């Protein structure tokens, strides 16, 4: 689905998970596509802050 | 050049075995529990 | 990927129940009856009744029998259509069903047989992998130490000609699981910590399993600075382990040197390794090794320490303590001697001048054996 914004939240919820069981490379994979996807879209200022 | 004057006369494991295995005792478990139950009281 | 036949959670049962203690156990029998009846697995069924001395029902084992009877027959005429009609695929494909379902229902010669004649028939590389893979699995799921040997070269040689990644790997899973076999935990320590990131073969062991033989072993082989870079701070290790608070805390109690929480979660360990099925002669072993790493990584750090220290440590009264330490000092494998007056254990460490001089005794005197016979061999 084209709607990435929703794939941001859930890639960087991903990568929250991530990191909260210490799977440090995973949890930087998961952030580096969720940027990957940001700089694709329009980030309200909440989802901004949320992957800085 | 055999040596012909004297004569030449279930546990087929591969593993090293040592010679503390052989040795016949309580399992560990059981050790640790009485050596704690001794020293809590 | 690979199929689960043989499942050696039904040689995981079958050990349970011969193991006493869980002989009388009736879960382990509910499950493995459930496993066979949903399998129709007959001939396993007689060689566990005969090993046990299990009251076989007549009625199930003569519908198990007339059911692999005609399932037989079914294969025999698929093989039949196949030649005749079909070219060599499908009957290859028919002769690898019948082998498959062979070793489903537990028989393991004519299993054996019909990979073999299978392997015979076989021509593409990927399916002889199937194939040794099989054997490879049958042998595990018996302990037939020379068929997994036979197996396992011959895997690494079809490896050698044509390897894919993801077969090497499982190649890699089948060796590290036979090395636990045979207690050569280096090796297997080796194996596990290269598979662990990319383990795919869900059919030998569940991932949680295999982390928790990963870690075992690999505490057991590993030395401290290895064991923190490759397990402490191992990534996937940790994010299973965050599901297993029980190895964790056992792996974390020797590596923050919290020596009484490791002896309970020691002897944690030791209950969950004698019900293992392939972890099963080696659990002495593995307990004595690890109370013996236990007491070098705590003596590393002291030059002399009274024997309460350890019995406080290690949450142990000082005579358990001082007859472990006797019994491991006497077959060295500690560097450290007890003073029982004062009751001190002051350690032995040799420096690296002395240790080095050892060390060059000990070569020399091989080599310089080796150099005498060779000498005498040739100057006649």
């Amino acid at each position: 689905m084209d709607d990435k914004a929703l794939l941001v939240e859930v890639q960087l919820l991903e990568s929250k998970t991530y990191h909260a069981l210490s799977n440090l490379p995973k949890a930087r994979a998961a952030l580096t596509s969720a940027r990957t996807t940001a700089n694709a879209i329009y980030c309200p200022p909440k989802l901004q802050a949320t992957l800085d | 050049d055999e040596f012909e004057e004297f004569p030449a006369e279930e546990d087929a494991h591969v593993w090293e075995d040592n010679w503390d295995d052989d040795n016949v005792e309580d399992d560990f478990s059981n050790q640790l529990r009485a050596e704690l139950e001794k020293h809590g009281y | 990927g690979l199929p689960k036949n043989p499942d050696l959670r039904i040689a995981q049962l079958r050990f349970l129940l011969s193991l006493p203690e869980h002989r009388g156990d009736a879960a382990v029998r509910d499950e493995l009856m459930a496993a066979v009846r949903d399998n129709n697995m007959a001939p396993y069924y007689e060689a566990l009744c005969k090993s046990l001395d299990w009251q076989i029902d007549v009625d199930l084992l003569n519908k198990m029998k007339k059911a692999n009877e005609d399932e037989l027959k079914r294969l025999d005429e698929e093989l039949e259509d196949a030649e005749k009609n079909l070219g060599e695929s499908e009957i290859r494909d028919a002769m690898m069903a019948k082998a498959e379902y062979l070793c489903r229902i537990g028989d393991k010669e004519g299993a054996l047989t019909a990979f073999r004649k299978t392997y015979d028939k076989t021509v593409a590389l990927g399916h002889r992998l199937d194939i040794v893979f099989y054997l490879l699995r049958i042998g595990l799921f018996y302990m037939d130490n020379d068929l997994i040997t036979r197996n396992t070269e011959k895997a690494k040689s079809l490896i050698e000609e044509g390897g894919d990644w993801d077969r090497r790997n499982r190649l890699k899973v089948y060796q590290g699981l036979y090395c636990v076999a045979i207690r050569d935990f280096k090796q297997a320590a080796e194996l596990f910590l290269d598979t662990v990131s990319t383990f795919t073969s869900y059919e030998l062991m569940d991932y949680k399993t295999f982390v928790t033989y990963t870690v075992y072993v690999s505490m057991i082989a590993l030395e401290r600075p290895d064991l923190r870079e490759k397990v402490i701070k191992g990534a996937e290790i940790l994010e299973v382990l965050h599901s297993l608070p029980a190895v964790r805390q056992y792996l974390f109690s020797l590596y923050e040197c919290r020596y009484s929480v490791f002896f309970q979660s020691l002897a944690v360990v030791e209950q969950e390794m004698k019900k293992d099925w392939l972890f099963a002669p080696h659990y002495r072993y593995y307990v004595r090794e690890m109370r013996i790493h236990a007491y070098s990584q705590l003596l590393e750090s002291y030059r002399s320490l009274t024997l309460g220290y350890m019995a406080e440590a290690f949450g142990v009264g000082v005579e358990f303590i001082d007859q472990e330490l006797s019994r491991f000092i006497a077959a060295g494998r500690l560097h450290c001697k007890i003073d029982k007056v004062n009751e001190i254990v002051e350690t032995n460490r040799p420096d690296s001048k002395n240790w080095q001089y050892q060390e060059t005794i000990k070569k020399g005197d091989l080599l310089l054996n080796r150099v005498q016979k060779l000498s005498r061999v040739i100057n006649m």
